[PDB]
């Protein structure tokens, strides 16, 4: 036993699969937009398996078999994999309302959406490279195809052709660094990776061939996660594509490659190299997206580079070794997953307006209020103001950089937050002070888009007011591992 | 008397899964 | 294409002749 | 046990009424939305003899005496108390908005004359024929006030909001206008030709307006509207 | 046909893909008659009585733009002379009481005050105060900031800056009355009760 | 790598199908009522 | 409990976007609530009894 | 008011148990565009008040603070919509028409007042009246209009198309019949004899007119 959560949602998807392609090739059905009813159906799929996961927690790890030679479930993956179907299940939430809008007939979208989800839990709790490789491609595979949904648009293809190219190379590379890993090795599994690899120190002690594999494992994993020394075409990906599918792959996939960097660098390797990389490109991530949100103009395009911002200030927690750290990484990843789907669903809530530059999206002051102070709730996430979630999760994160001794990691992350800061006043300011650009007025959303910043933006705010409970989760992850 | 065939199994459903949401707690 | 395939499947074979077998 | 869900039906009209357990804060909700609205026809003592295709709206409250010809139409909430004296349409007149083509009972000598509207006569928005006749193929101004015994002539337009006093029946083409009743000029041609070109535009326009009678189920048939 | 339909009159009526989509804080008086293409906008009112009807353009009163008590927008053809004529009642217009309107393009921060008759074309520009009775032939451009009125639509006065800052408060007061009606109505009626008693009597 | 090529299968269906088969040779669909029949162009 | 009072809040300014007014009869969810607030809390004395281990089995597995 | 808003919430939270709770057993009426203005006296904290022997016509709304006393009447489309201050109708008054009696709100510009309609007061078609301390046997025309604060003395003939100014106190008798307000002629005794007895006229037309009714097989053919 022991892979029943996964096993569940895969057999969901076949279930779903099957049901779509019959009833949408139905004369009777008179050839139905399955998606929306593939929908609902999925993303209760996805919480019937979050709750499997949930319950077997204890009984996840229940034979050798599953653990040495496949794949092995731990304590960090289980509360990750839970976040991780729930921030897919949050995506999909927001996604129905595009699905009405659209005239959605994939019902495959939803069963890939489903597949990737199964290839991340595959990922989160895969212990071998090969596994972790395998379960890469398909989170991935089912990605690509989600970017190429529009066909009849080029700019959608086209975009995915880069997401693709940038997929493939990030695969293939991550691919080349197991085989090198594997000559030294003898052994695919992390678990006896470790061994080999225990305190390598490159320096204190000779691996020419580990340290080859080592060096294209950790690239492949950049160019997933968008870093900024392999962001090359992915922020235009981003842009490119529709705000929903762009949300999708903007946290979902992200996460997971996170918590898979985490088990699969900090465990199977100890040299003075790993933690460098990531001080490099937290430092450079930060430095990109405070410069990129001055110069991007796009609001799509300004929430991936302030992603790309963010997901530099995650980095840092890897970089710094301290478990305190890695920690205060996972609190960061939460927050800012939280603000993501919120960004995402407030640029959704104007699905009336077509792509529109920030002076236009200004002027909501006088039309919906309460969702201009939304917005603006938003931006002040990102941008590190105190009363906000982002910045206690930031102060974390930075409280533990300057414990683990990073003062200058640290200083250009405070530098990158008033960088962002000045911007966040200046789009504030264009939201009601001043730029309305021609009194535009927006349109009303689903309850659901509507909830996802109601839970998310009452409790930015109330994280103040009560916010022990994630401290405490996620440094049991971090310990877990 | 009754609405279209189906329907009703819906509805005996959903009694039944609220049934349960209340019965977890209770058992 | 949505060009009509040509479905193979049809009617059982029934002879049949004109109303003019026995007495016109 | 479907259907025997009337109990909620039953439930609601407790909740229903706990508007009147909420209504002591001060006198409120006298209101209740009723039913009883004796408005389409409301006929005093005379019918209306209106015809299968002359198109009044469900707001005209059409009183008494009144006759409309074929095509004319009887716009959004424009009263017609044909009820001291006879009024009538012709086939064309297309009474606009908030009319007030309730005639007379007498003002300060006589004056009868019941109201009398020729064919194709375009009458303008919130428009008030008090006790005017009307002759045919003219357009009055939306706006205007046509008093007692105001014979307005063919093709003779009244102006937007131009109040026409007693007796000073307009001529022909003669454009009217002004609080007092002065002429303004002859206009044109061209003006005529709109003039019979707006009448008939509004009467197919009219026509047109077949969904303000629809049935309950084509309005939720229409509600498709959604989809396309 | 039939008279005393018991539907009483329906207060949006489309008519070929010609929705009068009302947006919600928009308190729209039952007695109103939106028809065709009458976009009203956020905050608007239309109050008791004004018929908006639908031509081939379209009527739109933009955002806390009311339309007073029985007042009639309709709209010309096309009137394709100038400008396409579809009467654009922008921001914070105050279309008075009993006025009446056509094609006319009136433009943001006016207050059109009460039985004043309008025609086509007529671009009452930004700022601008119409007195009582305010009549307006085609074409009559009231400039900016100019108290107008008469009934050929003569000139009067131009207002001071003080008249403009208070023509904003003007129109969300109206706005506030609005709001105050629409919590006087509910989403949905409770005439379908009424309704379905007369149908059990029957 | 048997999900892989599942994954495989049904994206070359889902990417390559070309609108050839009912991804849009369901119809190209029509509604009486809403359509205007000649009332407008 | 708290909880409850912050699913009534949830509920509005949420369609307030629809512009929606004030709340309507799936609103008064706040019982629903109420109960996330009470998991919530029961979660954390479990997390914190975790953590407490997680420390401890971190030390046992040191040795 | 804040139990009336307690009540708005349930008898919307009431209206829900129908609209979908029982109605969605194939039933699609509470679906249905019927009309509201059937809400002739439309209420707040502050109701209209309207005596037995005074038709209101169900083409017309009566909104706000209203009085409307003995012999009144208000007739087809006319709105005496009056929120703000009462609309103090007195009695045997004619509306007669689509006209409008307003104290409706602004921003205090001139502080609206409450309108003391009087008594035998034949207002005529399309009168806009607004802020208007109208007084007794009084008449005001067809397509009138009229403005904040004016007193229309008694016996003053307000003619058609008229436009009354602001807070212009009209003398007891004099007609006044032009956009920018201005007496005319002292007016003739005829004339008084025509304006109260065409009081009457419609009081007796108003006591008539007999809506009280329903037409069921009208409702029977609109059904199908
Ligand atoms: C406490 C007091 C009650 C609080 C609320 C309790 C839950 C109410 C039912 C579920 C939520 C439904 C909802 O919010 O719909 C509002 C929404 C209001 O719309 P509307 O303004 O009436 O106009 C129609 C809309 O357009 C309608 O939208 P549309 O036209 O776009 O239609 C799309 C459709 C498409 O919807 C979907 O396909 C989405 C389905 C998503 C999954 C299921 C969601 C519901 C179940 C949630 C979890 C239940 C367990 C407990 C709660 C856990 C936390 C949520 O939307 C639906 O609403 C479909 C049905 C949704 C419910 C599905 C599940 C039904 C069985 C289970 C009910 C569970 C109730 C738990 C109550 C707990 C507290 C007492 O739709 C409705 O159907 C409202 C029904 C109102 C009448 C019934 C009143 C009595 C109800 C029973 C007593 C009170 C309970
Ligand atoms: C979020 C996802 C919600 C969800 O899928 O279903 C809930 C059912 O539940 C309640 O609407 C009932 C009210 C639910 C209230 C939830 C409050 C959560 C508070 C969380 C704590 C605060 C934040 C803590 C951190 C919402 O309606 P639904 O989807 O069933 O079904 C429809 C519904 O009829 C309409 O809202 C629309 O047609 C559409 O948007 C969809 O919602
Ligand atoms: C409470 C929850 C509300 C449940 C409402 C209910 O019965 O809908 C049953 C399923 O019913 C259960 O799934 C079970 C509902 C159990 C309700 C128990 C109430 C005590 C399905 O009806 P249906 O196919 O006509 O679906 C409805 C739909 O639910 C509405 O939201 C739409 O507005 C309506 O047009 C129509 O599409
Ligand atoms: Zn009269």
């Amino acid at each position: 036993l022991a892979v029943f959560p996964e096993i569940f949602i895969i057999n969901a998807t076949f279930i779903l699969l099957i049901h779509g392609v019959v009833f949408s090739t139905s004369k009777k059905y008179d050839y139905p937009p399955l998606a929306s009813n593939v929908g609902w159906l999925g993303l209760l799929s996805v919480l019937i398996t979050l709750l499997l996961l949930a319950a077997g927690a204890p009984l996840l790890t229940i034979a050798h078999l599953f653990w040495n030679n496949l794949f092995r479930r731990d304590n960090f993956t289980y509360f990750c994999q839970i976040f991780l179907l729930l921030s897919t299940a949050g995506t999909i939430s927001m996604c129905f309302d595009f699905f009405d809008q659209e005239r959605f007939d994939a019902f495959e979208f939803i069963v890939l959406i489903l597949l990737s989800t199964c290839g991340m839990l595959f990922m989160i709790s895969a212990y071998d490279l090969i596994a972790m490789y395998l379960a890469i491609e398909l989170q991935s595979l089912c990605f690509y195809v989600i970017a190429a949904s529009k066909r009849k648009s080029e700019f959608s293809t086209e975009a995915g052709l880069k997401y693709l190219i940038l997929g493939a190379f990030s695969s293939g590379i991550l691919l080349f660094g197991c085989s090198m890993i594997y000559g030294s090795t003898g052994a695919t599994h992390f678990d006896q990776l470790a061994k080999i690899l225990t305190g390598y120190e490159i320096t204190g002690a000779r691996s020419s061939g580990i340290f080859m594999g080592i060096l294209f494992i950790a690239v492949g994993f950049l160019f997933k996660i968008t870093a900024v020394p392999f962001h090359m075409w992915a922020p235009d990906i981003y842009e490119g594509s529709p705000t929903p599918v762009t949300a999708f792959l903007s946290i979902a996939p992200k996460i997971s490659i996170f918590a898979n960097i985490l088990r699969v660098f900090i465990y199977g390797s100890y040299g003075a190299t790993l933690q460098q990389i990531f001080f490099f490109c937290s430092i450079a991530s930060m430095i990109l997206g405070a410069l990129a949100a001055m110069a991007q103009t796009k609001v799509k395009r300004l929430l991936a580079y302030s992603s790309i911002g963010h997901v530099g200030y995650i980095c840092i927690g890897f970089s710094c070794g301290t478990i305190e750290g890695i920690q205060s990484l996972l609190i960061g990843i939460f927050i800012y997953a939280l603000m993501t789907m919120d960004a995402f669903a407030i640029v959704l809530a104007l699905r009336q307006t077509r792509v529109k530059y920030i002076a236009d999206l200004g002027a909501l002051a006088k039309t919906n209020p309460i969702l201009a102070i939304t917005f603006s709730i938003t931006m002040f996430s990102y941008a590190g103001i105190p009363p906000l979630a982002g910045f206690c999760s930031k102060f974390y994160l930075f409280f533990a950089a300057l414990g683990c001794g990073a003062y200058f990691l640290a200083l250009v992350g405070v530098v990158t937050s008033v960088i962002g800061c000045f911007y966040y006043i200046r789009l504030v300011k264009r939201m009601f002070f001043d730029t309305p650009r021609t009194w535009i007025l927006y349109e009303p959303m689903d309850r659901n888009k509507s909830l996802l910043l109601a839970m998310t933006s009452f409790f930015i705010t109330l994280f103040l007011l009560y916010p022990s409970p994630l401290f405490s989760v996620t440094h049991q992850m971090a310990l877990s591992l | 008397v009754s609405e279209d065939k189906n329907r009703n199994y819906a509805v005996v459903a959903g009694v039944v899964a609220i049934v349960g949401s209340i019965g977890w707690y209770l058992k | 294409a949505a060009a009509a395939a040509a479905a193979a499947a049809a009617a059982a074979a029934a002879a049949a002749a004109a109303a003019a077998a026995a007495a016109a | 046990r479907a259907f025997y869900s009337v109990g909620f039906w039953i439930r609601e009209t407790g909740q229903a009424l706990d508007r009147l357990g909420c209504r002591l804060q001060g006198k409120n909700y006298f209101r209740e939305q009723l039913s009883r609205h004796r408005t389409l026809m409301n006929v005093f003592d005379k019918a209306p003899i209106v015809d299968k295709e002359a198109f009044v709206a469900p707001s005209a409250s059409v009183i008494g005496d009144v006759h409309i010809g074929r095509g004319s139409s009887i716009w959004y909430g424009c009263v017609l108390r044909g009820d001291v004296n006879t009024v009538s349409v012709g086939s064309g007149t297309n009474i606009q908005d908030n009319s007030l083509v309730h005639v007379a009972k007498s003002n300060l000598s006589g004056k009868v004359h019941p109201t009398i509207i020729g064919d194709n006569v375009t009458i303008g928005h919130s428009a008030v024929l008090h006790g005017c006749t009307v002759e045919d193929e003219t357009f009055i101004g939306m706006g205007a006030t046509l008093l007692d015994g105001v014979v307005v002539e063919k093709h003779g337009m009244v102006a937007a909001g131009a109040l026409v006093r007693q007796n000073t029946r307009i001529p022909s083409g003669e454009v009217w206008g002004g609080n007092p009743a002065r002429f303004l000029r002859k206009l044109t041609d061209e003006e005529i030709a709109f003039i019979s070109q707006s009448a008939t535009n509004y009467s197919n326009l009219a026509q047109a307006h077949a969904a303000e009678n629809a049935k309950p189920l084509n309005v939720i048939e229409f509600e498709k509207v959604l989809r396309k | 046909r039939v008279k005393w339909d018991y539907r009483g009159q329906r207060q949006i009526i489309p008519l070929g893909q010609w929705l009068p989509k009302v947006a919600v804080d928009a308190y729209v008086a039952p007695n109103v008659v939106l028809a065709g293409q009458v976009t009203v906008w956020d905050g608007s009112s239309v109050w008791n009585g004004a018929v908006l009807r639908g031509d081939l353009n379209k009527i739109t009163v933009g955002f806390c733009s009311n339309v007073q008590e029985r007042c009639v927008v309709h709209a010309a053809w096309s009137s394709p002379t100038g400008l396409p004529a579809a009467t654009i009642i922008d921001r914070y217009v105050t279309v008075g009481a009993y006025s009446l309107l056509r094609s006319c393009t009136i433009e943001p921060e006016c207050i059109i005050g009460q039985h004043s008759i309008l025609m086509e074309g007529s671009l009452v520009e930004t700022r601008s105060i119409l007195e009582a009775g305010s009549v307006v032939p085609p074409g009559r451009r009231i400039p900016s900031g100019e108290l107008w009125g008469g009934n050929p639509a003569r000139f009067i006065r131009t207002l001071t800056n003080e008249e403009t800052l208070e023509i904003p408060k003007l129109a969300v007061a109206i706005n506030h009355l609005s709001g105050d009606y629409f919590s006087e109505f509910l989403p949905y009626s409770t005439v379908y009760l009424e309704v379905e008693k007369f149908k059990k009597s029957l | 790598p048997s999900l892989i090529l599942l994954v495989a299968m049904i994206g070359a269906i889902v990417l390559t199908m070309h609108r050839t088969t009912k991804v849009k040779r369901q119809d190209v669909f029509r509604r009486n009522a809403i359509d205007f029949r000649r009332t407008i162009m | 409990m708290v909880g409850a009072l912050l699913g009534l809040g949830t509920q509005m300014y949420s369609n307030a976007l629809r512009k929606l007014p004030y709340m309507r009869h799936p609103w008064e969810h706040v019982v629903g609530m109420g109960l996330g607030a009470v998991f919530a809390n029961q979660l954390v004395k479990w997390d914190v009894k975790l953590k407490e281990d997680l420390d401890v089995m971190l030390a046992k597995a040191r040795a």
